[PDB]
């Protein structure tokens, strides 16, 4: 009776039997539909379709993501993306199979209840829990007490947690990572007169970013390098085999995670967003969270990410105090690696939701850790 | 690192 | 068949077998409870902790003082207490290993009643005695002519003995010292504005009362001279290695041993409650009660303490008469030494109560020497 | 020679010609500086806006308060607030009108020296006082033996009177109400989806809060009335027209004075420090207390917070003992028109601080009634 | 020319016109300072009160008796009560009215000496006499063979009369009564967990102990009574409505006058004195003195004090004697109503002391009588 | 077979083997029982003490005599007296040491029998004989023809004897002396405030009796010298180093012994008594009486005695007759020592009673010079 | 018992 | 309830 | 000043 | 004065 992992990324879905030590389905968070007309009656074979296929297609297609900023805009499409999660990548019944599932804090109680209320009644699942996406990176870095921050594609969050205690008041929170600074790429890149303005160039956008970006230790240092010196840049070759070069973009790209004025938000940076939520901990626990300050993936896959946070923290926090940040290669996996943990521990079993308590407690069950 | 030690590391605990 | 010495202080347990020269615990009085949630299944492991334990998770828990003032509040804690005491702690089977607790004078016998009758029942203790700190202090001290000053985290009081007679009128009593010292002290921190609110930054500001604070000779003149000069001035690091700066309030808090009016009690100080409980005794008592004037530690830890309390007395008391004052370094530590002496007399052994006894005399056999 | 009386709230200025029956001034305690890039350049006029004009420009601009929990942590910008109340606002020359201000008990000292400095040598205002506010709430509710309530937008704190004799150590104080309540209620706001980042969108949940917020009887009841009906909802239109709807949360929020549990704070509610605060008082003083609860007016003008006080406090009480509650409509106002009584009164005018006397005493003068 | 008649007890003044039936002031012997600071400035009024306004002030103030054991040891004070004596409650000018005063016997001569001093040149009183309250109360009591018991706030004395002959030699006092029966309450109160401490709590015990207590008529079946029943349990309320509850404590109390032991004193009880002061009479005295007990309230107005001291004299005296005790329900006015009656006498006015006489005998003449 | 001679002394024990000059035991005729609590058991190591040893612990002590006024009123501890006088002191096991015995005249005779009684049952003593003071004291004053006047702490007593005849009629006896002039002083002290009450008191007023008085040799003058100047005042010490200062008072206290009216008897002092007494004698011894008036000790140690008791008689007595007062220094000693040269002399041995003869003639033999 | 009665016992005495 | 009376009100106390 | 000793001391008195 | 001499003198009378 192998339970089933699944973390709803706000980009990427990562399903996978618990136990294992990766996902199975890696498929895009994706669903597109064709803007163009179809006139090969053998070739217009579907009107909609799942990230992965959606991607080769997208050319034709307008994607869309049904997630924006860790809630779900489209039901519908959702409900697709579960049903080839299932059926498609893992071949399985989920009658049989009992199901864990991630969501950001903070998150819109809605959002939970409505997601519960789509696994039972849709999919028959047997039994259920929803977890919170920083205690499955604390499972997965090997600790009981860290403060996690995370970053997918499009919330990014802090959390700490001591001895397996949780800290609803320190949570932090803001709207911004990957989405946001694909489009902060795209309008920089514009500076260089490189238009994209589709979808499919927003992934291709995407994957520039991914490739060539890299976050500066110092960011007046690297634009007066880039300003003096072309040997910051890069060249990179579109599908059509156009060749488009790259400078000081580049590291201006993720810059604007610590510095979301180049958004146009006032909120302080990542930085400082993990420092004021430490400052929120009880002054005992702040030595502890220093020395255990955990990454989650996503958009923390960038080189220099942690030097350059651990250089700023160690400039916010006072000195003569260790701070250290442990950010595994897994760290993008990290969440589902979590999970996939938490789901085989015997002592968790009897924190399953099942569906006759769904059927008894209405949904308000799913309420009782919502955090 | 492994799943299976992580488990049996916090099913230990 | 060695006997256990066990004493319940307002803040420090201390237990320890008949003869040795130490206490081997010494753990605080003790028990917290999450006030955090727990979220690590696996984490949150017990309710409940005390001292050490608690110490240390008190980052997280609330802590809270099972005595107030030599008073048992919360029997079910204090339950706690002793059983981590003998089989945590001592690793003793008690079923052997008879008894002797100590508790403060003038106390409710409501409270020696509840103690003794845990003790038997719960515990099924075999014979047990009940001790009075003041005696146990003088046995430690190695004279039988004397008057005890004490004070510990609660119970401040003055007893006179002379030639091992006890002199029940004599006694004087304030409900002061360590914790009251310690608000206090917060309160004076707050005027730099180091806000200390929660029972955890309670503990921090007792360590730093005990290494900072220092009793002034003269009041006044330190008054003026940290108005005049920073040379008073300590700096101390907090455990989130933020550094708190502190100067007259050093001094300052000890001071309100002697002038209780700082927290608006009008009960006369340290000095003049022993003046008066010399005074209460007969006149020949006074010249040997001067003569051997004797510390039971804890508060009076403090650099200073022993040379302002001679100029008192010295200032209050009649010329012309030695006034002397007995407070060796072990001063903390003597009551139960007193307690380890007093269990190990071959004269003492008949003064046991046994469980016949109790299940004979009744409770009222506990108050035949209830002074 | 009208003096002038200024109350500096940590979020509402409160400026009035002493015995006026009203404050003139009673802006925005708010300095905002553009975010955003100037491009008009004749529109760009100020580099920096005072509370009324910067919360009209707020949407362009950042906001900043500069007093946290009455402490002032902006010198600047309060030389700003107040320079705008004098000559703007007030339209006076402070040359010939002695000033009365305002703090909050236990404040660091340095604050109101710093504070008094400013005002003489910058200002050159020829004589100045500072008073405490609960003595002027008690001035302005026409007695002189009460416990006072105080909740503005920083600080809560107690303090018990009697016979115009005031108690230091029963003093009582919490950093939470107005900004924290606020904070919190933008979390619990997120609870259903509504993003509220900015500090504008702060000032929007604040008006929110001000006019939605009602204080339960029986929290416990008002959750199973909100769980099952809709009756408790209510809508508010943002300054964009968007609708909010908001049921639960708005008997949640004032909640949270009794429980600060919800803001993680383990300090008991503002019923138990008053409890704690009259027992903290001598024995015969505390039936006065009861019969004299004075509350102080910024937050304590919800709906139902004098019912669920007085409902607290008569089941911590003893039976059979009137309690009884003081909160006149003008609660809010209440201490500035006790500072309007206080400088007016002929006994008063002795007591002012004379500039000779602040270049004589140094600044030590002002520390003379500090309490 | 209505003579002035004033009783100056340790705890009660006592002051009214000669032939009056009763006094008109008998406000407690009491002045009070403020230990709180005044804040209010409207309300500091004075810097000392008189006992009645001192009694309600309590609260706030510290209290101080003038008087200790019939001696006068804050002359200060002391004028404050004379001075509130004539003018505010008498309404009266001393110029024309000459006064009687009382004392206690074997007080030191000073004491009289002063009183005299002051109240010549102080109030110029025209005339004045000090008289022996023992006296006294033989006159209120209509007889001029008499053993007298007085016990007050202070003193204890027996002063056997015969004929109207004063028997010096016979005179026995003890320096116990109200005051240390109280302070003994505490600490007995204190046994029960009840901590008094303030001297206004000491003024709530005095109440207690005037209402609660009676005197038991076989100590040890009231003890075994108390042991075996609730009974005789009472409860109290104090003045902010706590209730107190009290059991053997309540005999145990006044039977301390009988055991002075309890106070550790070695002086025998009011029975053995009273029986000792007759063993001092010559022969044929005792048999009329045993039929003419007097006792001289205070103290003796306890339930069943009358009884026991029968019993205990026909104990130790002979039997087949009448022993009679007589105390009639005004025996605590009954010093005073002896002044009154004394002054009256026509026979008595030559006993007058004139300001010529204090002007040429020195002092000295006012010892004439000094017994 | 050395002889023991035993003075039993009213406040002094006095024994010392036969012909030596001086008592080695001369300690106080004093009993004491702990009055306080025991708590260190080890430390209550005895329920009674002898008088030297009762001294230093009266301060916890209560202390009776044994004697009053030389009548035995405690025999218990009058044996316990005896057994330390032999045992601790002599060292001396009295089964071989034949005793001599000290009584006052016109003692009951059941003291004699009872004393005689314990001597042979209880102590096994073989001989015994009892003697009367006034003899030892002539044989102590080396004379055949004298008066004797003797004041220990208990009795005085006149006796004279012609040519080693005594006149059984001329006896005259006052039970006055050193204990109720102690009382005197007690209370005298008391006419300026030291209140003086315990027994360890007592002994203390004792000690002030033995160094301060003097004897007025005009009491009129001396009154009116210390009214006039304060030139006779005089400071002592008290143990706890308190001053006391004594002026009248000092000659008030023996002049008690001149005018027992102070003490309310009516008998004339020792002068008249001393007259009367030579007056019953037939004419002729008088002149010789007057010519040797022999001074026991104790009391009459105090200066100026003698002078004042020549003063007294040369009044009352016929002009034209030597009037001649023998005291010498050891006066005090002088009884032990007269019994220390009767018992030597060879002559005398034959007046011993053998336990024989207290077996065949029952107790009467004792009476045979009971005089 | 009263004062006056008590005035006139003595007076009378 | 005015400020004026209470000033009254104070400076007559 | 050892606890040895002391015991030593008062089981000796 | 010694008790000796006067225990000798009235020995000898
Ligand atoms: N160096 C120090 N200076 C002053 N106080 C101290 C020091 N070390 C410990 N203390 C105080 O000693 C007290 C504990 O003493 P103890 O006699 O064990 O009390 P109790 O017996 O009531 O637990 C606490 O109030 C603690 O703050
Ligand atoms: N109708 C209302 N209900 C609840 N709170 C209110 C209301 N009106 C104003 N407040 C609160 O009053 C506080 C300001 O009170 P005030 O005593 O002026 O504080 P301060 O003196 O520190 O500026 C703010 O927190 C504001 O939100
Ligand atoms: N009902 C009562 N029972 C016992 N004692 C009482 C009672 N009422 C008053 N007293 C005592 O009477 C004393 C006052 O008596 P009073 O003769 O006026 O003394 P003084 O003359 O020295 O002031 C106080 O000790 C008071 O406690
Ligand atoms: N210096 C002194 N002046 C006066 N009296 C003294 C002095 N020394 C001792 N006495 C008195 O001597 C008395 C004891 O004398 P003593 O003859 O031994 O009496 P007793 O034989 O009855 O014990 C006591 O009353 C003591 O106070
Ligand atoms: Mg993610
Ligand atoms: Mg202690
Ligand atoms: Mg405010
Ligand atoms: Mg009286
Ligand atoms: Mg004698």
């Amino acid at each position: 009776t192998t339970a089933l992992v699944c973390d709803n990324g706000s980009g990427l879905v990562k399903a996978g039997f618990a136990g294992d030590d990766a996902p199975r389905a890696v498929f895009p968070s994706i669903v597109g539909r064709p803007r163009h007309q179809g006139v090969m009656v053998g070739m217009g074979q579907k009107d909609s379709y799942v990230g992965d296929e959606a991607q080769s297609k997208r050319g034709i297609l307008t994607l869309k993501y049904p997630i924006e900023h860790g809630i779900i805009t489209n039901w519908d499409d959702m409900e697709k993306i579960w049903h080839h999660t299932f059926y498609n990548e893992l071949r399985v019944a989920p009658e049989e199979h009992p199901t864990l599932l991630t969501e950001a804090p903070l998150n819109p109680k809605a959002n939970r209840e409505k997601m519960t209320q789509i696994m039972f009644e849709t999919f028959n699942v047997p039994a259920m829990y929803v977890a919170i996406q920083a205690v499955l990176s604390l499972y997965a870095s090997g600790r009981t007490t860290g403060i996690v921050l995370d970053s997918g594609d499009g919330v990014t969050h802090n959390v700490p947690i001591y001895e397996g205690y949780a800290l609803p008041h320190a949570i932090m929170r803001l709207d911004l990572a990957g989405r946001d600074l694909t489009d902060y790429l795209m309008k920089i890149l514009t500076e260089r007169g490189y238009s994209f303005v589709t979808t499919a160039e927003r992934e291709i956008v995407r994957d520039i970013k991914e490739k060539l970006c890299y976050v500066a230790l110092d960011f007046e240092n690297e634009m007066a390098t880039a300003a003096s010196s072309s040997s910051l840049e890069k060249s990179y070759e579109l599908p059509d085999g156009q060749v488009i070069t790259i400078g000081n973009e580049r590291f201006r790209c993720p810059e604007t995670l610590f510095q979301p004025s180049f958004i146009g938000m006032e909120s302080a940076g990542i930085h400082e967003t993990t420092y004021n939520s430490i400052m929120k901990c009880d002054i005992d626990i702040r030595k502890d969270l220093y020395a255990n300050n955990v990454m989650s993936g996503g958009t923390t896959m960038y080189p220099g990410i942690a030097d350059r946070m651990q250089k700023e923290i160690t400039a916010l926090a006072p000195s003569t105090m260790k701070i250290k940040i442990i950010a595994p290669p897994e760290r993008k996996y990290s969440v589902w690696i979590g999970g996939s943990i938490l789901a085989s521990l015997s002592t968790f079993q009897q924190m399953w939701i099942t569906k006759q308590e769904y059927d008894e407690a209405g949904p308000s069950i799913v309420h009782r850790k919502c955090f | 690192m492994g799943v299976a030690d992580l488990i049996k590391k916090f099913e230990s605990i």
